[PDB]
RNA sequence: UCCCCCGUGCCCAUAGCGGCGUGGAACCACCCGUUCCCAUUCCGAACACGGAAGUGAAACGCGCCAGCGCCGAUGGUACUGGGCGGGCGACCGCCUGGGAGAGUAGGUCGGUGCGGGGG
RNA sequence: AGAGCGCAAGGGUAGAAGGGGGCCUGACUGCGAGGCCUGCAAGCCGAGCAGGGGCGAAAGCCGGGCCUAGUGAACCGGUGGU
RNA sequence: UAGCUGGUUCUCCCCGAAAUGACUUUAGGGUCAGCCUCAGGCGCUGACUGGGGCCUGUAGAGCACUGAUAGGGCUAGGGGGCCCACCAGCCUACCAAACCCUGUCAAACUCCGAAGGGUCCCAGGUGGAGCCUGGGAGUGAGGGCGCGAGCGAUAACGUCCGCGUCCGAGCGCGGGAACAACCGAGACCGCCAGCUAAGGCCCCCAAGUCUGGGCUAAGUGGUAAAGGAUGUGGCGCCGCGAAGACAGCCAGGAGGUUGGCUUAGAAGCAGCCAUCCUUUAAAGAGUGCGUAAUAGCUCACUGGUCGAGUGGCGCCGCGCCGAAAAUGA
């Protein structure tokens, strides 16, 4: 959805964070300049569309621009957002992390057992004019000692792929009792 | 396949690079440290006689008198594939002194 | 308890510790997280008591995973032999890991539980630690 | 005071190092026969006017000023100039 | 004078790879015969000698999916010659000068010196 | 270039040092500009000079082996030559 | 005879260092360097930096090197079963190479790579600089503190190197109450001259009971923690709520159901497996209590009565406890 922008000079990290913001710095094929936005509402809104959907970011310049983020590096100590980066929108074959929703309750749950997933946001791609929002998948059929994966999602039509595609997606593994304290022996 | 520079050998301080393949002789004298040659002279492209073993001996020599009027002394064999075979152009009557 | 097994060399350096981690501060495994956050070492002692914690009280339950490995050579010295001769010997085979480190996460399980087991698992360790939950560590390789 | 039998370490050695490595730099005015360099393996390969001994020692063979020059695949090489 | 292929040096993997196109008259791979050369721990597969038969496939330069590969800034931290400050410890923070790798967009299947074969 | 390169390690090298062979025997006599190191002693490399060899047709290569331990000042006596 | 000891005396001035490296039947003895100083003889050269050229593999980082790897996954082979002696069909709650991807550990690993450091040429740089000589020396456990590696237990005012320096040689001066190296400052001598550094203005002791807005309630400040709390101010998130919240009251707070099951019996209630709906405004396969197990108090639910706020979470400061020794504070 739509945030804030501002175009970013030639100041230091810093001083725009430890006020009340977050500085930036977007880029597309053909461009690499650097930007900011402000804090509260960048790590409030970054809750809900972030990297699963598309941001609308409004340019005081003028241009309320639709990006997307990728890189956001954190401070590593005493952390949080400390400066994302910037892709712009085109419609080339542009590759993202589509965010998922696996839906169901199957066999090797219910009798205990526990579902591993190895992906939430996945590497594929798209043309940005599509909206191919989050892809929510099969658990039906689902048994411990088994797993899914690879080219066996389903696919809002022209959604191409861009992995292997033999990524293990998920699997469901038997849990863990005290009578593993019986291997401690 | 027969890097080993065998051209170090020839890296010594002077070459000379040639070839032969099917009915051509390749013969130039190369002067190096910007890789600046020199000197030329063919089998048949130069519509001289028609036998490899008769050619390829005074067409060394052809070349030779023509570096006379050029200006050298010294140099190296240049080659990759050989093991070596005179081709008593061996240029070495072929000015050189060669072999 | 577990470790490498006598690699290349057996005694090594002690050390001092400001502050980088080198990183590994993220989810990818599972869901819920339990985040060390003090310049120290992790104590195998402690791993498996926070293991205990873990399937003692919430047992037949769902699974948990590692990203960390305990392995360094605690050069102890004999007793009252008087200093000088040597070095030590490898054991209090600790590990390395400092403020925001991560370490612990949890999968298949109500929230309650994680939250619980990550409280009692906090009270044992030879410091103390941190905890949360699943949305802004998406994409970390 | 309860001292008992202790262990023998061995572990009390190392070599002992002159003073190895680039003897001259570049820009200076060099006097053949100046060793310039001392190394190991060929990591310095000898160049126009400068020569190798046994120990890929790379000395000056003329009068001159130490130069450099590097390409992928052959490696470092070093020259001087010669000065007439 | 704008210009077609090869002996061949330099640029350091954008030059390398699967593949995709490639030419042959001339160049080249060859082809061809072991009479000449001399050669093989055995084999003319390595190299010379000789051609009418004769190939463009396997081989090179040259034109490409750019999947792999390598090239990879922009911004920020990680620390830190230097200076000034708080700790049960372990640690830290502000200035000055710095700036990685990583994340990222992105880029290339070749850039080029001489000499000789020419529309 | 993860084989290997004589024994350990590092370096490094198939543009050899590794692996096959022909002829040989510079594992040269008397000097050596020059310097690295370096309190001293010591260790070390070295192109070029006159002698005069071996191979490569030559351009040229060899003043022991790819390198860093296999080495021990002095006093005293044996040895042949001069 | 003593590589070892006690003494070594009058005065002014100009100097000014060692505590490190080679070695020693040598380790507290001593030869060489090392810096001091003196006297003769030379001139930008000394530290330092801008510029520019060249060498490193350290912090940090990194899995592609050498090794460790948590996990899932899948995939080789077998162990092996059934299997056949004309040979092979086949299997794998197993052991599991590789690789994969999720992820990471490395003083003796490095694809990368700092600040830099070292030093070289031009230029700056008259200074108890720099060069040579020789004459005479002392000095060869240094140590404080910082910052960085180590045997050390992130113990010692153990600690051997490294850089750095103060003391040693400055236990000369001002602070630190008193304390060579924690900070300020090279003292040639006089001064009843003002400036001024450390820290200071409630005082002794020199200086504002200064001017101003918050914060603390213990004497925090006089110096402690892991952890614990309706101690207080300020920011901020979410809902119930004038259709009326919260809170106190009347009222149901049900039935199949005593759920299943086990069990001597197990009734929401010891426990394990466990999700239905119904008379509805409203009751949860039931929150704690209760019985031997029922029965029973219960609360969630819900309506009212009623009147204006209320309860929970995340955040930044100060105080609180955690806190017990041997002369008298």
């Amino acid at each position: 959805y739509r945030l804030k922008a501002y175009y970013r000079e030639g100041e230091k990290p810093s001083a725009l964070r430890r006020a009340g913001k977050l500085p930036g710095v977007m880029y597309n094929r053909h461009l690499n300049r650097k930007v900011y936005v402000d804090l509260v509402e960048f790590d409030k809104v970054f809750r809900q569309a972030s990297i699963h959907h598309v941001i609308v970011l409004e340019l005081p310049d003028g241009q309320s621009l639709p990006t997307l983020v990728r890189q956001v590096n954190l401070d590593k100590r005493r952390r949080r957002p400390e400066h994302v980066d910037f892709f712009v929108l085109s419609d080339e074959p542009v590759e993202m992390y589509v965010p998922l929703r696996f839906v169901g309750t199957p066999a090797g749950v219910r009798a205990g057992g526990v579902l591993q997933e190895i992906h939430r946001d996945i590497l594929v791609k798209v043309s940005p004019r599509n909206i191919p929002e989050f892809i929510e998948v099969d658990v039906s059929g689902l048994e411990i000692g088994d797993s899914l994966h690879a080219s066996d999602l389903k696919l809002p039509p022209g959604v191409e792929l861009a992995v292997s595609p033999e990524e293990t997606i998920a699997a469901v593994v038997p849990p863990e009792d005290v009578e593993k304290l019986a291997e401690e022996a | 396949k027969f890097r080993v520079r065998n051209r170090i050998k020839r890296t010594g301080r002077l070459r000379l690079s040639v070839f032969r393949s099917l009915k051509h002789i390749y013969a130039q004298i190369i002067d190096d440290e910007k890789g600046v040659t020199l000197v030329s002279a063919s089998s048949l492209a130069l519509k001289l006689k028609g036998n490899k073993t008769e050619v390829a001996r005074q067409v060394g020599r052809a070349l030779a008198e023509k570096a006379l009027a050029l200006g050298i002394k010294q140099v190296a064999f240049d080659r990759g594939p050989y093991k070596y075979h005179g081709r008593v152009k061996a240029l070495a009557e072929g000015a050189r002194e060669g072999g | 308890m577990l470790m490498p097994r006598r690699m290349k060399y057996r005694k090594q350096q002690r050390g001092r510790l400001k502050g980088a981690t080198k990183g590994g501060d993220y989810v990818a495994f599972g869901d819920y997280g339990l985040v060390a956050l003090e310049p120290a070492w992790i104590t195998a002692q402690q791993i498996e008591a926070a293991r205990v914690a873990m399937v003692r009280h919430f047992r037949r339950g769902g699974k948990i995973f590692i990203r960390i490995f305990p392995d360094k050579p605690y050069t102890k010295k004999p007793l009252e032999v008087r200093m000088g001769k040597g070095k030590g010997n490898v054991e209090g085979y600790v590990a390395v890991v400092k403020p925001g480190r991560v370490m612990f996460e949890v999968a298949g399980v109500t929230e309650e539980q994680a939250m619980e087991a990550l409280r009692i698992a906090g009270h044992k360790l030879p410091i103390k630690t941190k905890i949360v939950r699943r949305d802004a560590y998406d994409e970390a390789q | 005071a309860h001292k008992k039998g202790l262990g023998s370490t061995r572990n009390g050695r190392d070599s002992q190092a002159k003073r190895l490595g680039v003897k001259r730099y570049e820009g200076q005015v060099v006097r053949a026969g100046n060793i310039l360099v001392r190394q190991r393996g060929t990591r310095f390969k000898p160049g126009k006017n400068v020569g190798m001994g046994r120990d890929f020692t790379l000395f000056a063979l003329v009068d001159g000023v130490v130069e450099f020059q590097d390409r992928g695949r052959l490696g470092r090489y070093v020259h001087v100039r010669p000065l007439a």
